[PDB]
This record gives C-alpha cells, structure tokens and sequence, in this order.
RNA sequence: GAGCUGGAGAUACGCUUUGACUCGGGGAUGUCCGAAUGGGGAAACCCACCUCGUAAGAGGUAUCCGCAAGGAUGGGAACUCAGGGAACUGAAACAUCUCAGUACCUGAAGGAGAAGAAAGAGAAUUCGAUUCCGUUAGUAGCGGCGAGCGAACCCGGAUCAGCCCAAAUUCAACCCCUCAAGCCGAAGUGGCUGGAAAGCUACACCUCAGAAGGUGAGAGUCCUGUAGGCGAACGAGCGGUUGACUGUAAGGUCGUUGUUCGUGAAACGAUGACUGAAUCCGCGCGGACCACCGCGCAAGGCUAAAUACUCCCAGUGACCGAU
RNA sequence: UGCCGGCAUGAGUAACGAUAAAAGAAGUGAGAAUCUUCUUCGCCGUAAGGACAAGGGUUCCUGGGGAAGGGUCGUCCGCCCAGGGAAAGUCGGGACCUAAGGUGAGGCCGAACGGCGCAGCCGAUGGACAGCAGGUCAAGAUUCCUGCACCGAUCAUGUGGAGUGAUGGAGGGACGCAUUACGCUAUCCAAUGCCAAGCUAUGGCUAUGCUGGUUGGUACGCUCAAGGGCGAUCGGGUCAGA
RNA sequence: UUCUAAACGUUGAAACAUGAUUGCCCGUACCGCAAACCGACACAGGUGUCCGAGUGUCAAUGCACUAAGGCGCGCGAGAGA
C-alpha cells in the first residue's frame, strides 16, 4: 500500500512483497494467529499484490511501441 | 465368465468420447444432437 | 522470484516428535517438480533449507446422505536439514 | 473434397421408377420398380487457377480450351 | 428460515440514526420510538416497545444468568413516524443543495431535521 | 449509497459518512477441453527444440486462400434452397399413386437470405419489377380414368423505384433516437366484536397521473408504478448537412425429372450421345402443325419494403395449479 | 383386468442363507448370548493365505451417537463426524521400436458426409534396474537407521596424446515342440552339530530322554568359467546396404 | 556392442579413472478368483499372475490335521409327532 505507485516505475515494489507478506502465512496458519485478536489483518492485505498488478498490463505496458 | 461389457474405454475418447465427431463430420451435428439441439446437458460427462 | 512458492507450516503432534532434527513439512502448490520450492524458504529470517520432499495427499468431503461434496486434493514438501539451523525459538512450540 | 469435379458435376438428384412392357393400349400397367442413380464425367487435364491434382469432366474440356488462368502445356 | 422482517413493506422509508418518535398499530400506544441503526434491505426493529422474556441457558461460556430484556420479535415501520409534533403533513421534501445522503426539509408544516 | 459482501440467512472478522457497500459501459488476470492445434492425445495429464540467464528458468511451435506475413474454419433451439429421400397408411387388401419430396444426412450467411427489371402474364386490337394471404377455381386437367392433386382468366395492401460481366465504400463533428445503476411522483383520522378492521360511521383534500402488489383483518392521505419529464464516461443503434473518397462498362430426336398435369391427343425448366444453326423486318412461344396476329430478343447479376421466423428486453390473455 | 400415490391381505405362519461344533471367566454398563484381555474346540489352509491384474474410490485409522440400514437386535461397521495415513535418482507413464486396427495435410477415389494411404503417431502386457537385510509410531513402504550395487550421469585434473555427426545392414536382444538329465541352493530335511531355558506325584526318567534358536547382495580367486562356438598384421567389393 | 559422408578435425573432441551429480508428476494403504469389483441388494456365482512347511502315500496340489494366516458364515434354545 497505498496507490502511491500510481507515479512510480523503477523496480523498488519489487521485493515490496517481501514484507508483509513473508511471515503473514505465519498468522495465516491454524490456531495463534488470531482468532479474537484482529483476525482481519490477512487476506485483508492479500490483495497487497493483486488488483494492483493491475495498470501494471494496463499501463506498466510501457515498453516502447 | 465375460458379461456384455467390462471396464476399460478406448473406443469412447479418440472415437466416441467427447472431442471424436470431427473424424466424422456428420457425426459433429450427432455429438450436437443433444445439445445445441433440444434441451438437456450431454453424455459423455455425465 | 525469491519468495512466491513458500506457503504455510504443516502442523502435527508427531511433528516435533518425529519432527524435531530440523525436518519440516511444507504445504506447497499443486506445481510439483522442485526448482523453486526452496530459495522460498531462503531469506531475511535467518532459516536455511535442502533436502526437500514432496508428497500428496487428496481430499474427500463425502458430507451430505445423498453425495453432493467432495474433494481438495492439495499437497505438501516435507524437506530434511542436516546439523546447521536448530531453532533458537521461532514459532512453532 | 477433391473427389467430385471442379466443374459442376452432376449427382444428387436422379431416380427411376419405369414401367414393364406396357405403354397405354390394352391394359393398364403396374409399375414395379422406384429408385436410385447418378452421374459422373472423366479424365485428361493441365492448368487452371488453383493447382492441385486434376478431376475435370467430359463435356468440360471439349469447348473448355479457351477459359485459362495461365497455362500453355 | 423464520418469516417475520417485513420485508414486503418495500424499502424507501427513509430512517437513519438519531430520532425521536412515537407508536401506533396496537399492543403498545405508549412507546417513544427513537435511536436504532435499521437494517435497509429486510429491516429487524424491537425498541423498548413489546417487553419479551426469552431466558438463554448458562453453559460455562460466560452468559450463565438468563436475561428478559433486548430481544428480537417483529413489526418494522408502519406505526408513527415523523413530526415533531405528532400528526399530519408528510415528509419527503428535499433542498435544492443536493446531500442526497441527508437532505433536510419537510413539507409545509415539515422540520429541517 | 455510507454501511458488511448469494442458499449451513453463516456467529466472527473488518471497513462509514470528499466514495466502504450494489453498480451502468468502452477495457483485464482468463486454468484442461472447444477451431485450441507443439507432440501423447482415454477434459482435468507425460516429451523436444530457440530467444532469457546471479548455478534455477522466462519468450513458442497447426491446415486452407491474393501466398513472402496474414485472413479465415467454433458451437448453435424455429427462417429459403440445394446434394436430399424411403416409409405404416388409402384405394376398405392389392407394384403407376396419396404421404413427397415428408424422417435423416450433408453446404452457406444475415439474423435475412430465396423468386424478384424478363427471348414476360393476358387477350377487346391490354398490361411491366417476386412472394403472401384475400376472392376465383375449390374451375381446366390429372387420373389401376380410383381415392385424389389442383394454376391462368377479374380482385387488396406492403410494393405501385434503378442498374449490373468484352464496343459507390471507408474514419468523424453535429442527431429527430434508442441501451442498462438511477432522480422525484399525488392527496385526514377516531370508537367496537377484535390481530391495528380499509365492515358500521363520520367529514375534506389528490385528479391528464386513481392496473398487480408488501407491511398480522380487501388502505388514495406508508410505499414501489401510472401522467411530468431527466442521466454522463463507452458504444451501438433508425440516423440528418458535411470533412479525409472521386457516385456515370441454346431449339431437336430417343430415354426422362418438374410444373395441376401418373408422361401422352400437346409447346414450356433440364439431362444421357449426338446437332453450336439463326445471325434482325432474322430470331422465342400462344398449349403438336397450317395461315395470320401478340409480345419479347443470345448473352451475368443487384434490388432492401411487405410474405414466412421467434434465442432475448417491457407489456399484455373468459388457463393451469406445484403426480 | 388401467397408471402412480397410499392403505392392503396371503399372517404372523414358510423363512435368518450353503448344518464348515462351541462353553466361560472377565472389560463395559442400560440390562448383556453372539465385543473386549484370554485357557480350552473345530472348519480351510493349492484355501475360504499374502502380493501383483480390473473394479469400486473411500476402504485403514484417533475414535466416536443409534434416527436408519447390516433381513433379530446389540454399547461392533468399512452407517454417520473433524482430523490423521500410501515421503523417491533407479518399482510406474512418455521420449528410444511395434502385429489387429485407427488415423495421416498432399494424394487414390466417392453426390456431400467420406473410404483409404505415401513421409508419420500411435495402440499394447509388449525391447529398457545399475541394492540386499535389518532400525518404523494409529495406518506407508527396496524411498524412514545401519554394512551395500551403481547403467549412462553435473565439472576438472591424470595413461588416450588426437576423432567424430544419420534409417541402419551386426553379432545379436527375434524365443516353435518334446525328451534326457550332464548343474543347483535358498527353502526343505538328517537335530543331542553349537548353546542349553531346565525336567514332569502323572507310572517313568535325570541323561548319547529332552523345548528352541544359528549366513546377505557390491565385490572376485589353477578351493566359482559345471557346460555350447577356431583366433590375426598385406591385396579386391571384373561397379550401390539412395 | 555392429558404420559415417558436407562439415567437424593438430596439441582437446570423445570413449578412459575419480571426486562431485541424476531417473520428472502418479501409484507404493484396503478385499482381491474377494458377503465389500459385475449378478435389481453385504444371494451358498464369478476368470489371470507369484509362493505354495509337514510327516504319511510309487507321485499325488485326491486323501487327516496344526503352523504362519482366514475363520463359526446375517441368529438362539427346547421337544426332536
């Protein structure tokens, strides 16, 4: 996050999904991950890299034509 | 002993299984003789 | 890429019991093979691996009287580590 | 499908149906037959516009010699 | 499924969060509607109106007690709605300064909020 | 619009009032099969080989026509023909026949193709472009001379409009104008048996808009329609003046299918082998031919409109009622 | 003498299935005859064993509850409920070859559909391992522990000091029937061969009377080749295995 | 393991010894000539493959019984005209 790239194209985002998303499948497990915690903190911040890869086949298609 | 039958479907693919009415082109219209013709599903998938 | 195959634990009493050396289990992707899983689990978080598996194991969810419900298939990469990354406490007990 | 000719051919079509021995005279006819037939020309060729092997016909070749696409074997 | 809601009432009615009315349509006549979030699209509402008594267990959850209060039941709208006052003259008015999201004035005898 | 994403309506988890929640149109990730077609080829599945490259792995492989790319072929519920072809029945059985060119097969495109401007119908010494039904004629004929099929002569409208082989169409501004999200839309209540009764009663207001319906008892004053009218970004859609184009180069014999004509007392579509004559006051026929008239001329097609069709979107009917 | 839906009666009889014996202690609890810990019985054991073949796909388990089913029923199911269980470089597909046959653009022809076929792919059980025995829980095994075979394999140094790329003809893998033995152990059997846990009032013996238990491939030897087939440096195919 | 042409080839391409390295996904669990796979059902039906202890008996897989292993089968008793 957030639509911050929407001026940006220089290969910075490209370990961007390496954050959250390295150890969040390591709370995305069974049990000790959250259950009465804050249970929405998961595919809630899934779509970190997705639907945002988007205007990305739509405008990351700046190649030269 | 031997039934009428048993197991095991070669001729029912490469002949008469789903994508084999094109070696027969009149036979295209007979796997659409039961659906782009009347109503109801197919056959060959259930 | 570096990270983009590496998904999940495995979770069993007989994990750290029978899988306590180092060997894990995974819970990989439908893509079998192996020239990825591995530099998955190959990063800033201080834990190595080699030596891994890969298995099966389907589904089957026969609920309602009638039939209607079924499977999952769904898969899992057991590994092995050799003497070289203990533990040094993480997450799992 | 490079079996009837390029022409115009000249099945789906033709049947019998005759009588025997009967042609309006003494007595009224039966009939007694009711069927299938049909027909088809012959060889010898060079070129037209489209190579491919050569069928032709027969009443196309013999006034047929002036309509080319660009041939003089 | 439990066929109460009142869905068949045809969702327009309006109502928000924040306000104060009265009842009708029977059983109470002595009731101040008020408050309540309403529920657009099949619609649950129960205020202080009808007094239900409907006892849960007491497992070893946390609930062991039982209750008599707040509870659902039944009947939407369609009682007393609008007017400060209490009767007569509509509502559904709305100023030419568009705020669809909460437009405020009523007819002649209407309130600007 | 501001709140929560379809039936085990899913508790929870989470997001609000300058865009969470549902979405109108022009686009996109699009897995095995479908034309899909790398190969295998038994839908969810195994192989080579070149571009890439921190040792891993990323860009793709099939036939036809202007041929050197490319463009196309897929599956279709009723509309025309064409290759298409029997048949139980009837004649009180019963090979010509009625069913008919019908069942089926296969080829085509638009949702329109098919006949449709001609070597023509008629007949008083008239009339032009196909088809449908209206009326005739249910006549003439046909015909184991049997049941039976069945034009033209006079009629309606949709239509009573031009040109094609050798001396118009394509992007767009404007548009009467359609397509879903959607905007408002009318006008008072009390008491009983009782579930608030719209039943008994009481009075005004709303009127070009007073069809179905939901909220415990049929409600115009609770509300969605109806009359009044609106809506952009994308595009079609029936378009109106115009910009980038140039709107005027074969009869015949013998054997037979059809036509209403089972074919014989009859020209006329055309084929099986034989005749490519006429060639202009010459040539096609009036149901064979004689004589005279009538009209049309080798030579290739376009023609939208109605006739006949019914996948979808509103609305509409003295039907059923969830074997 | 219809059709379905329901109630019927044949009626509580015939029948519980191949007539191939079972009693009980005890666990449990709702009572227990058919469960469970178990001494006694017997039927098969070229079987009604275990693995591979087709199949069912959820069988097997950690176990759990009767609504119903297993034609008694039951505290047993593989009924029904969440999870668990078949860990690969060599056992398994393909790619390297193939008989029926199918298919194959061009093509041989057919009224279309198509039939078939040249260069071809398939289509099989089929030609193709270079490890055996132990350590394994609730279920899985030659993938898990140990002494162990490596076919060609990923790079580079050291006798090679120089060879090699296609469909191949090869030798050959390409085996028909039957007989005879000229070979053979695991496995089996001679057990007091090795070591014994130890012996019964039964009557009887303690000793040449006695339960039981003890090798495997990688490897290679005039103590493994029992047995079947003669090997090499010069000249040419008086013209083809394109 | 049977043989190479254009080209490739002189100091390196390959056959050699060796450290290092490989065979990809799917089965590898259940009954299996088996009430669970086909007979309208868990009806006394059903065909392939590998081992196949035993004494006894010309051989004997016919024939008795214990291994290992499968097991009383979808019942139970009486009186048993």
């Amino acid at each position: 996050k957030p639509s911050e790239m929407r001026n940006l194209q220089a290969t910075d985002f490209a370990k961007e999904i390496d954050a959250r998303k390295k150890e969040l499948m390591e709370l995305r497990f069974q049990a000790a991950a959250g259950q009465l915690a804050q249970p929405h903190r998961v595919r809630q911040l899934r779509r970190e890299v997705a639907q945002l890869n988007t205007v990305k086949a739509e405008l990351a298609r700046k190649g030269e034509q | 002993m031997k039934r009428t039958y048993q197991p095991n479907n070669r001729k029912r693919a490469k002949t008469h299984g789903f994508r084999a009415r094109m070696k027969t082109k009149s036979g295209r219209n007979i796997l659409a003789r039961r659906r782009a013709k009347g109503r109801h599903q197919l056959t060959v998938s259930d | 890429s570096h990270y983009d195959i590496l998904q999940a634990p495995v979770i069993s009493e007989k994990a750290y019991s029978a899988m306590e050396r180092g060997v894990y289990s995974f819970w990989v992707s439908p893509k079998a093979t192996k020239t990825e899983i591995k530099d998955a689990i190959q990063q800033a978080f201080g834990v190595r691996v080699i030596g891994i598996s890969t298995m099966n194991v389907p589904g089957k969810r026969k609920r309602v009287g009638r039939f209607i419900g079924q499977r999952n298939d769904r898969k899992k990469a057991i590994v092995r580590l050799a003497e070289g990354q203990s533990i040094e406490a993480l997450a799992g007990q | 499908m490079q079996k009837d000719l390029h022409p115009k051919a000249v099945p789906c079509k033709i049947i019998y149906q005759g009588q025997v021995v009967m042609e309006t005279m003494s007595t009224r006819p039966e009939i007694h037959v009711d069927v299938w037939s049909g027909v088809h020309p012959f060889w010898t060729g060079e070129e037209r516009f489209l190579d491919t092997e050569g069928r032709v016909d027969k009443f196309n070749k013999r006034f047929g010699d002036s309509y080319r696409r660009g041939s003089k074997k | 499924p439990r066929p109460s809601a009142g869905s068949h009432h045809n969702d327009k009615l309006h109502f928000k969060k924040g306000d104060t009315v009265i009842v009708l349509s029977g059983k109470h006549k002595g009731q101040t509607g008020k408050v309540l979030l309403a529920l657009p699209r099949d619609q649950k509402v129960v205020v202080e109106g009808v007094n239900v008594i409907t006892k849960n267990v007491k497992p070893s959850m946390t609930n062991p007690q039982g209750g008599q209060e707040q509870r659902e039941l039944a009947l939407h709208a369609s009682k007393v709605a609008l007017v400060d006052p209490e009767t007569g003259k509509a509502t559904r008015v709305r100023k030419q300064i568009v705020d669809g999201k909460k437009v405020r004035v009523a007819v002649a005898s209407g309130k600007t909020i």
